Parts: C-alpha cells; sequence; structure tokens
C-alpha cells in the first residue's frame, strides 16, 4: 500500500559539485572518460 | 580494504545482477553482501576507494535503470562508521 | 560454456515451465531457482553465450503470458569471478 | 593517505562543521586546523583522492549556508613531498 | 591501485607534457608511451581511480593548444586481466 | 572457439577501450593488436561466434565518441585454414 | 557444439550452394544429405547454437535466388539424445 | 585436378544429357556425378577449374532452356569446403 | 597456377575482407600481407586465372561496404620471374 | 642554493597552498617560507636559479586565478640583497 | 648497362603493375622494391639505357590512373659507385 | 640540467636545424633524436632552465621557415622523475 | 672526414636520390644516410668539404625541384656540433 | 657560470651604469672592462642563462637614455669554450 512514490537516482554526496575545487573544473566539454558525463546523475 | 561502502537495492534480483556485474565490470569493487530484503527488494554491497565506489555504482545505476523492473535508489558512503559495519554483518 | 542465461517472474509456475524451456532449448545447466520474495521468483542456468541467449528465448515466448507473467528475461555472457561467489 | 583536501571558511564555527563532514563522510585524518586572520579559518585533511573528493564535496554542499559559507574548496592530489614543513 | 587512465595528441611534445601532468598532478604509475604511427601519440598511467582522473585532470587542459593538440582524453574505469600482453 | 572478431579505429583510446568492451561483453581472447599504420589500430580477438559477435557490437557500440570514432567492424566465423600467417 | 541447422528445398542446386552458404557462414559439421522424394533435399548440419543460426541465416539469404528456392530453413538448438540415432 | 563445380538442375532427363553432353562439348570438365533427384528433378555435377566450368555451364545454359520442362538452375561453386566434397559423394 | 591476383583497400578491416573472400572463392593461396602505410594495406593472392577473376571479383564487392572501402583493384595474369623476390 | 627569490601574495591560505604546489611542480625549486601577513593575506617565499624561479612563478599565477579569491601579488626577485636576507631568519 | 630507372606511386597496386611493365616490355634487372611510408610506394630496375627508357615509359603508362596513380618516375643512366649502399 | 627543452617539426631538415642551434646558441646537452611517425620528427636537450629557455627561443626562432617549419616548441620547467625512465 | 654537412629532404625518394645523385656527381660528398622520415619523407645525409658540401648541395637544389612532386626540404651545415654526431648515427 | 652577457656603450659612465645594474639585477660575475676605443666601452659579465639574460635586459633598459647610450644588446647563452682568448 502507502503510495509506492516511483522517484529514480539521487547520487548522494557525489562529489562532482564545481566549486573552489581546482584539480575538478575539468569535464567542463573536455577529458570525454568514462561516465562522469554521461547520463548525468539528475541529483 | 576499501572502506568506501557502495551499496545499491532494487524490485528484483535480476536487476540486481545486472547492478553485481556492473559493478564487478566498472572499477575495484569488491561485492561483499547479496541479500534479500523480502517482497522483491534486493540489495547489493560491495567495497572500495571513494572514487572507484562512486563510478561503480553510477555504471550500476545506468544498467540498471531500464532492467525488468528497475532500481529504487543508488546510494555511496565516503567515510563509514565502524560502527556501521557489524550491521553489515562485518 | 560459463554464460549465465537467468529470468525474474511472478510464481513459481511461469518460473518452471521456464526452466523447462531451458532445458529442451539449448546446452544448459540449472545453478539457481531462487526465491526473491514476495512473489518472485529467478531461474539461473549456466552454458555458452549463443546457447543461453536460445534458450532465454524460449524462456521468454512461453513466459510473459503464463500463469501470473513474466517479468524479466536476461542474458549475462561474462560472469565475473567476483561474482560467482554471491552465486 | 598523501592525497590532500583543504577548506577555507569564514568563522571557526563552519570550519569545524566542515570538518565533521569531512570526517563522517569519508574515513579520512585532517592534520591543520589554521587561522589565517581576519576571520579566515582553513582546515587540512589527509586521505586517498575518492575519499577526500567525496570528503570535500559533501563539506562544501553542507557548508555553504552556516555561518559566512565557503570561501574556498579545493584539493591537491599527489602534493609535493617539499610541501610538507609548510603544514 | 590498478585504474587505467591514458591520452592521446597528435605529436610527441604534447604527449610528453601531458604525462608531466599525469605524473605531476597526481601520484600515478608512468607505465608506457607508445607511437600508434603518423603522429598519433599515447601515454598510460596506472594508479587509483580518483588519482587517475586526478591525473587526466592537468594533461586534458595542458595539451590542448600544445603542437597539433589533444586528440583524445577518455580513460579506463578497470581493465581486464588479459588486456595487459596489448599493453 | 575458432571464431575470429576484429575491429578498427583511428587511435589507440578507442581501440583499448573497446577492447576492454569486447573483454567485459563475450568470452573473447585479444589475440592481436596491429598498428596497422596512418592512425589505425586494429584488435583481432578469436572466440565462439556468438559470442566475438556480442563483442564486436558492443566494441562498436562503445567509441561512437571515444577517440575520433570507428573506422570498421563486422565478424569472422571460420577464416581458411591458411590465413593463420595473415593472423 | 550440438546444435543442428538443417535446410530444405525443391532440388539439391539450391541444397548444395546452402551447404556452401552453411561452411562459409559458421563453424559447423555437416552429416546429412537427404533426398526426400520428388525433389525435397535436405541438407543436416552440426554445430554450435550462434554457429547453427548464423549458418542457415546465410544459407536461406543466399537459397531463394536459386532454382525453386528455400522451402523449410529450420533451427533446432538440443534435440533429444534418441533423436540422433535416427539421424 | 579441377575442384570448382558446375552442375544443373533440369525437370526431365533429356535436359540433362543435354546439358551434360554441353559440358563436355564446351570446357575441357569431367562431370562427377548424375543424380535423380525425384519427380523429374534431375542433377548433373561436372568438376574442373574455374573457367573451364563457367564456359561450360555457359554452354549449358544456353543450351537447355526450351528443352523438355526446361533449364531450372545453373550454378557455379567455384571451391566447396572440404566437408563439401562427402556431399557431392567423395 | 602463378596467376597473381591482388587487392589494395583502407585499412586491415576490409583486408580481412578481402581475404576471406579470396579464400572462400576459389583455389588461391594468399601469399601477401602488407601493411602499406598510411592506411593502406594489400592482399597478394596466386591460382589459376580464372579463380584469381573470381576471388578478385568477390574481394572487390565483400570489401568496399565495410570501412572506408577499397580504393584499388589488379590482376596480374603472369607476374615475370624477375617479380619473383617482390612476393 | 640558487638565491634568486620568487614570493606570490594571496587572499587566503588556500591559492597560497596550491601556489606553493605548483612553484614545486613546475620546477624543482625550494621554498624557504610561509608567511600568514594578516587580515587574510597569506605569503609564499620560494628560492632557486632565476629561470626555474620564473618558470614557476608564472605557473603559480596561472593555477591560483581561478582557485579561491585568486592573486594579490606576483612578482620575481633575481638577485635579492644581503640587507632583505635579516628579513628571511637572520 | 646499370642504368637505373625507378618509380614511386601511391600504393604498391600500381608500383606492382609498373614493375611488371618493367620487366615485361624492356630486357631489364629488378633491382628491388621499397616501401617509403605512407602509402608511398617505389620500384627499383637497373637495364641499358634505352631498355630502361622504354620500360619505364611502358611502366609510367599502365601506372597513370590505376589505384592512386603515379607519383614520380625517373631515369637516371650512369648511377654512381656511392649509391650502391642507398639502394 | 634537469630543464628539459624539446622541439618538434616536420621533417629532419627543420629538426636537425634546431639541433645544431640548440648545441651551438647554448652550451646546454641534446639527449635525443626520435622520428614519431608521419613526418614528425623529435629533439629532446636537457639543461638549465635560462639555458634551456635561450636554447629553445634560439631553435624556434632559426628552424620555422626551413622546410616545412616548427609545429610543436615547448619547454617543461620542472620536469618530473618518473617521465625519464620513458624518455 | 669532412664534417660538413649536406642533407636534403623530399616527399618520395626520387627527388632524394636525384638530389643524392648530385650529391655523388658533384663533389668529394659521400652519402652517409638515406633515411624514411614517416609518411612519405625521404631525406638524405651526405659528408664532407665545406666547400664540396656546398656545391653539391647548389647542384641537388638545381635539380630536384621539378622531379615528381619535388623537393620539400633542403639545406647546409657548416661545422656541425659534436653532440649532433650520435643523432647522425653515432 | 658559462654564460656570456656582455655590451657596449658610447662614454664609460653609461659602462659603468650598465655593470652596476648588472652586478645588483642577477646573481652574475663580471669579468671585462674593456676601452675599445674611439668613445666604444664594453662590459663582460659572466653567469647562468637565467641570470645574465635578465641582468642585460634590465642594465640595458635602464641605460638606453643614461648618459650618450647604449650600443648593442643581444647575448650568447652557452658559448664556445673556443672564446677562451677573449678572457
Amino acid at each position: 500500500y502507502s503510495a509506492k512514490n516511483t522517484e529514480g537516482v539521487t547520487g548522494n554526496r557525489y562529489e562532482d559539485s564545481s566549486k573552489i575545487t581546482g584539480p575538478f573544473d575539468m569535464a567542463e566539454d573536455k577529458v570525454t572518460g568514462t561516465e562522469q558525463f554521461r547520463f548525468e546523475p539528475n541529483k | 580494504m576499501g572502506i568506501a561502502l557502495g551499496m545499491i537495492e532494487t524490485r528484483g534480483l535480476v536487476p540486481a545482477i545486472e547492478a553485481a556485474d556492473a559493478m564487478t565490470k566498472a572499477a575495484e569493487v569488491r561485492l561483499i553482501g547479496r541479500e534479500f530484503v523480502g517482497g522483491g527488494y534486493v540489495t547489493v554491497l560491495v567495497r572500495g576507494e571513494t572514487g572507484a565506489v562512486n563510478a561503480a555504482v553510477r555504471a550500476g545505476a545506468d544498467a540498471c535503470e531500464r532492467v525488468g523492473d528497475g532500481l529504487v535508489a543508488a546510494h555511496i558512503i565516503a567515510r563509514p562508521h565502524r560502527e556501521v559495519e557489524p550491521a553489515l554483518g562485518n
């Protein structure tokens, strides 16, 4: 019962937020390796 | 011994096997648990480094969203507490 | 052949008839008849990838609409060694 | 772990709460609690690359709303050995 | 770790400077430098997954304007056990 | 198995990642890497025809974007016995 | 393998060219060349299930344009152990 | 010494023997077989080098289009698999 | 006998296609497998003149729709003895 | 023991720290000291030969603008005087 | 007579064509062949001055558009001793 | 002399022009000449960072207008140890 | 031996060997190398006296450009360095 | 060091001003104070390439307006040993 509430994917504590970071801020239309960009995790 | 825990629940054993196969084909993650919650919920438990766990779990979510009834959530913990570990069966 | 052919369904009637489809379709050997819970039953067999493909085919034809119905049909081609302890 | 994560913030309270976020999100050890001056406080943590990255991202996402928020949040994967006396 | 990253470029200067970035940004072991032929030069790094993409960090934005420029920067989360003879 | 699979691509990035896709996708052994020349790199795998067929599909859709793209892909089930010197 | 591919047509000109297609298509072992009567001619070949599939696909795809062409291109993966004594 | 197959289907043995004689009057080939399929279906199978086989079957086709029930098919397999020789009887 | 057929194409995949067509078409032994460089790959077969022609036809239409296709297709009628070192 | 002195000003400790890391990575030059100026000003002081110092300082200035508050000052001293040495730990 | 004729062309198809033309239209001796790289192929023949002239005429004639066409035909009438290590 | 000065071009003409410009303009050591393939040519010098800078300026301003010219002129300020064994 | 270096690079070795013929026909120069750069570039090294090498390179640049695709790159080197000799076959 | 930097000027006052800028601009030792005759005065400094380069640039662009003015300002990096008589 009780409202199965379909809901999909959270990627909680992803560690991909672009901020002060420094070594990050790279994926920006670049690299193009693995899945760090593919099918963005739409938190 | 990988401390980062990746761990995913899904509806049905087929999506669980999808997730586990993606785990073992994605990164340096060691599957540590495959348990049946009940009512069709099956959870997979893998260990590894933070980056490896993240990549593997996201690959599993990608490979699992469409198979069968599909997963309901994907979750990763980075620095798990040692007190939680007995609840996983150590 | 080591590839995994494995099927999920609601209720044990489709699971058993799908296992029969497995064993009469191609060269396979069942290594799992799992009770997932809540009516979910999984049947899983070993064989080469072509044989398991053709077997999963047959399992699917007579299962989606027999009994209570099929949930998912699947093919595994490379069972990872790390997956083996889980099976 | 030689991977070095480190976070600047405007206030001791966000600094220490972000340190707790670092520690609970990832199993890494912190080495520095520095008072820059003018309210700027820096926290220095050590661990492997993935762990420190996940920890710092979690702390940056959980620290902006408390006090004056973040000032900077960056990590170094393989810091130089001669940097060690600086911290 | 054993995670495999690697980068190509059209030339040897961008390739070697990218390898410099690989070994400077993160502490990843450098395992190979190969001439594909006709100017395609690739370089291979191994290490932790976070450390692997951490190496690729500096290379990607260091070899874009060097010589003919970056060709490809895709990386592998894990290679298989029999890929090594082809490496 | 004597079935043959082999694909061609510009640059070794797509080559190795597609070989990885093949070796996670089906029971295929990478029997050859060939720097054909002019940026062409080809991978050769033995295997069962269904397995190597699934593997060549995986390699094909692996690098639609990786590197600068594919060049060719196909399947051979029975090469002639005298093509071994060409293998 | 244990799988049986087998194809029938009016006359054997299509049957023999289809047998050539069998052999050029996949690793398969031709075992039967049967003149049914009145023009039906059937070829019985043994091989792996996917090999059988590729073989029968090629034979059918090469049979329509010759003579009266295909009549029945069947595929079977595992006949029971009491069937091959009649074969 | 030739391995290529040149061979003819005919409804009726008249075009069958006419095709065989066209084979032997066209190019240097030897007929490896004459087979009664059933229901008037008859084949002639000849062996030889590719060019001779092609010329022979050319002449046979040009000769058997109208004779009797008529020609059914002509086909020129040039390199059968080693396992196909038993299919032609050796 | 010594009649030389040979096919040039772009890359190895159509080269393997052409070789397979050589071997499945007529009585020819492939004697040469050259990676010319810059993408050109050549296959060299010997046999009877008509057999060579049939093989060349099969190769020519077997390696053009695959990859970027062939660029050249030739048939030596008789290689002069002086050409033997070239083979 | 290259006497050439590079030294970089940053608002906040972050840009100073990756400034030092870039100093070390660009060239094998030695850092003589980091200082908390006060008011958020943090300064890095490195020593080495003139060309290596120039390259390292250029690299650090490149790497620090985006991260944190960014640069405040950046310049190269080729020949620090003897009278400035007591300011460097007499 | 040691007059040295030589031609260069894209792809070794027209190269071997015109080498056969060399040895097929004049009484010259084939001292060898060479694969320049990137599709460039040359052939080196030796013989009488007028004979080598007619030979290269015929070779360039048969090489002109076949495949990718001829690049440079040439005749030297009196090669020097120092050239022998270079040929 | 850890500073790694580096030049690429198309062909040995600008390559050795750059090389002797290196060794004649400045008192530094040339460590390597390499042929990338496809015409790209590689020269590697070592020396003091200022000396390397002067040398590379000299070569880059001396060799660009000869032959096909310079392609990749770039030097490393603080080269890492890890790349040297791969040199 | 005369250290004076002449080297000529061309597209394809037909102009390269024309240049080599000009070398060995002009002056006291010995071809010390015939190498294939890659992708079709072919280049030749000769060594000898300064004036001899200069005259030879003159002859090559007179008789090389109009041969097929022709000359791409030539020059002279007057007094080559000792450290270049390892790059010259050592 | 082995790097030689050196300048003329018309008048001794600008010469010593330039040498003064030499000796404080960068770590360098000066070796020559030569009176050419007719008013040309030459200053000879010895040091490493970066120091001499920076020092000479500073002294030249500081001495341009000083007195009558400079003469020439270009500097060699790695002088040949043969310049020993210049000592």
